[PDB]
RNA sequence: GCUGCGGGAUGAACCGAACGCCGGGUUAAGGCGCCCGAUGCCGACGCUCAUCAGACCCCAGAAAAGGUGUUGGUUGAUAUAGACAGCAGGACGGUGGCCAUGGAAGUCGGAAUCCGCUAAGGAGUGUGUAACAACUCACCUGCCGAAUCAACUAGCCCUGA
């Protein structure tokens, strides 16, 4: 039904082919932390490709045409748009079903976040070439928003270090009676039956 | 020729047809690698009418035979001599490879002077091939490459691209 | 025989041919047209079997950009002779099917059965005209894996030349 | 960091390609990319293969440099690799893959059937275990 | 022109291939990250960092020239009769030689060109004080310790743009 992605650690290209492509079959999937999608290639370089893009505008009227967001979701939402049909009404009905979000919604917290290892920097990039962080890039250029998310995500992180303690105990707690008596006589038919 | 795959080496023979201005021909000899014996046939016209007065229509190719190799468990050194045609002018050029086989070496010198001259098969004529021994090689690569009780680990090794489900909460560790 | 006294030994050149059409119809010079015109390869993927002679590889030098030709073996014969047998009476092409159409209308020179039609074909005879005209040229689909390229020769990694052995593998990817 | 490397050998896992499941040994790299390996016990011939396509290994063998099919056959058996590498977890983990590839309807139904009661114990003593807890905790 | 169809995004000429209406299979030209059918092969080798990368005949832009930016190649020359760089010391005598005098006492210029001490000094590679003098270099020696230096050439990238 619904897929939550991680954007720590990813490349825009890659996760917006594998995403492109995904929601044309119907998986509804949400792309979140998209503050945190890395680009390849030297930051100075992404900006001022960034900054002719912005140069890019209208003459007669700026407003009737050329639409610059300065958000990472809505820029990670028109890479979308520049690879779906969104002419027609496929690729709108696609864009319908995407959502993205900057920083972590609420629901998003506690629904689990998948990562896709091909769209990975780690699995893409040679480690000794340069990036660029999309939320770096959106804070230096209009998006006036990092303080608010910046502050919220370790919020949730504290959040996060407070139920992850919780769980350990209950992993721990299990385990403990996994230790204990009685239970191996299906433990034996389970291992001949492959554990 | 394409060097499509793996190159193969061929022992062809040729000579001249029986005339009665002269008879019994040479029957000259060479050491053609190819993808296959038809390429090594029309290469071995190419050279030996660049060599000597011969053609194709005054000529026949006695036999032309599979070379397998001497001893193919064995990793072995070979210098490849070339006489490749770069963009401006032609030159000659000695070349060294550490391989198991001579097909190999001559396959992996072609895949290498395609990869950084730019020197497409047009170009590359293989002047000579001969199988080096240790403390003779030019080569610091292949020099270094000469070690007993040689160490090293495979730092960063990533792989099996979408062989595991492209959604997951997994996070690879390399090595 | 000759390896045991030390000397090399050189086979038969074979006198037979076949001949598949590689290239299209349109834009075709009419030098090599009349001579695809004589060679009944007036379509796309039609093959015929020439008896090889000085004037035959003389026609097929100057239609090399357009056809593959090569050496077929027993099988590479028999298949064409067996699936896709087409006759002519005098117009109206029919499927073989029976021996009875080649001892009507070809079996007036002892030839009068599918394996002398087979024997005739393989082994060039003194009747080999006959049969010759009395096969319709033979219709041939596109090969299963593809061609390479179609324009340069079998040298250069292509299709439209001399590959002498390959074509047995050209009419099992076809036929 | 960096406790296994490639080496003269060392018995090696093969996980891509036609010798999938069978352990090779490495004799001598060839060029940075290719190793010359060889099996005696484990049914592989003596080739030249990727270390990508290769997984490395932890055990150890004393080769000399370029030996042979004998000399790599009685170092095998000196060194016991067969019985020391049926005896880890590696080779269990391995083995229950092939043994889940090797299920059946009927075993599935026995390892739900007694999932279903291992989880009902499990959920059962974990509550009176974290009982005792707030049991503990009280005073 | 008189000509549809598949690629070149878009096209009169380009590359395939020519057209009655359809079912199945196969292929050319081309392509396989998404639009957009197909590499989601555990593809192989190597090159490339651009602060203006590059991406396929016609085709929609660019040269001469340059780069101690990296990757090969050629020609050579040095180095246990201890080099290359680094630190330290010497760098004279004939002779302020000779053509000059506004100076030349190596140092604007013209012609040349040896010997001794030698550890080594070039009748001197430059900086200067107008010149006379100080400074420095070739060359030599002390420590160090084993590879070093020079000129061309062509692949990518950069400047030229
Ligand atoms: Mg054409
Ligand atoms: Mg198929
Ligand atoms: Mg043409
Ligand atoms: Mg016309
Ligand atoms: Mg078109
Ligand atoms: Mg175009
Ligand atoms: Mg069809
Ligand atoms: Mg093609
Ligand atoms: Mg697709
Ligand atoms: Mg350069
Ligand atoms: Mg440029």
């Amino acid at each position: 039904q619904v897929l939550v992605l991680d954007g720590r650690g990813h490349l825009l290209g890659r996760l917006a082919a594998i995403v492109a492509k995904q929601v044309l079959l119907g998986r509804k999937v949400v792309v979140v932390r998209c503050e945190g999608i890395n680009i390849s290639g030297n930051f100075y370089r992404n900006k001022l490709k960034y900054l002719a893009f912005l140069r890019k505008r209208m003459n007669t009227n700026p407003s009737r045409g050329p639409y610059h967001f300065r958000a990472p979701s809505r820029i990670f939402w028109r890479t979308v748009r520049g690879m779906l049909p969104h002419k027609t009404k496929r690729g709108q009905a696609a864009l319908d079903r995407l959502k993205v979000f900057d920083g972590i919604p609420p629901p998003y917290d506690k629904k689990k976040r998948m990562v896709v290892p091909a769209a990975l920097k780690v699995v893409r990039l040679k480690p000794t070439r340069k990036f660029a962080y999309l939320g770096r890039l959106a804070h230096e250029v209009g998006w006036k928003y990092q303080a608010v998310t910046a502050t919220l995500e370790e919020k949730r992180k504290e959040k996060a270090k407070i139920h992850y303690r919780k769980k350990k105990q209950l992993m721990r707690l299990r385990k403990q009676a996994e230790k204990n008596v009685e239970k191996k006589i299906d433990k034996y038919t389970e291992v001949l039956k492959t554990h | 020729m394409k060097a499509s795959g793996t190159l193969r080496e061929y022992k062809v023979v040729g000579r001249c047809l029986p005339t009665p201005k002269c008879h019994t021909p040479p029957l000259y000899r060479m050491r053609i690698f190819a993808p296959n014996h038809v390429v090594a046939k029309s290469r071995f016209w190419y050279f030996v009418s660049q060599l000597k007065k011969m053609k194709k229509s005054s000529g026949e190719i006695v036999y032309c035979g599979q070379v397998f190799e001497k001893s193919p468990l064995r990793v072995k050194n070979f210098g490849i001599w070339l006489r490749y045609d770069s963009r401006s002018g032609t030159h000659n050029m000695y070349r060294e490879y550490r391989d198991l086989t001579t097909a190999g070496a001559v396959t992996q010198c072609y895949r290498d002077m395609g990869a950084r001259h730019r020197a497409r098969a047009h170009s590359i004529q293989i002047m000579k091939v001969e199988e080096i021994a240790a403390s003779k090689c030019r080569r610091p690569a292949v020099k270094q490459f000469h070690d007993s009780k040689i160490k090293f680990p495979l730092p960063h090794r990533v792989l099996r691209r979408q062989h595991k489900p492209r959604f997951t909460t997994k996070r690879p560790n390399t090595f | 025989m000759a390896r045991k006294a030390g000397n090399f030994y050189v086979p038969a050149e074979p006198k037979l041919a076949f001949v598949i059409r590689i290239r299209g119809i349109n834009g075709v010079s009419p030098k090599v047209r009349k001579v695809l015109q004589l060679l009944r390869l007036r379509q796309i993927f039609n093959g015929t079997f020439v008896k090889l002679n000085k004037a035959s590889i003389n026609m097929l030098r100057i239609v090399e950009p357009y056809i593959a030709w090569g050496y077929p073996n027993l099988k590479s014969v028999n298949e064409l002779i067996y699936k896709r047998g087409y006759g002519k009476i005098n117009k109206k092409r029919i499927a073989l099917t029976d021996n009875a159409l080649i001892a009507r209308s070809l079996g007036k020179y002892g030839i009068i059965c599918m394996e002398d039609l087979i024997h005739e074909i393989y082994t060039v005879g003194k009747r080999f005209k006959e049969a010759n005209n009395f096969l319709w040229p033979f219709k041939l689909s596109s090969p299963r894996g593809g061609m390479k390229k179609k324009t340069t020769h079998f040298v250069e990694g292509g299709d439209a030349g001399n590959r002498e052995d390959q074509i047995n593998r050209l009419i099992r990817r076809m036929n | 960091v960096f406790r296994r490397f490639v080496e003269v050998g060392r018995v090696a896992y093969v996980s891509f390609g036609p010798h999938a499941g069978k352990l090779v040994a490495i004799v001598d790299v060839i060029d940075q990319n290719r190793a010359l390996v060889d099996g005696p016990c484990t049914q592989v011939r003596r080739q030249a293969m990727p270390f990508k396509c290769m997984q490395l290994t932890d055990f150890i063998l004393k080769f000399p440099h370029s030996a042979h099919q004998k000399y790599v056959r009685q170092a095998w058996q000196k060194a016991d690799i067969n019985t020391k590498w049926a005896a880890t977890r590696w080779a269990k983990k391995i083995e229950a893959r092939e043994r889940k590839a090797k299920m059946t309807d009927f075993d599935r139904f026995k390892v739900m059937k007694a999932k279903k009661m291992r989880n009902r114990i499990i959920k059962n003593e974990v509550k009176k275990l974290q009982k005792a807890a707030l049991l503990k905790a009280s005073p």
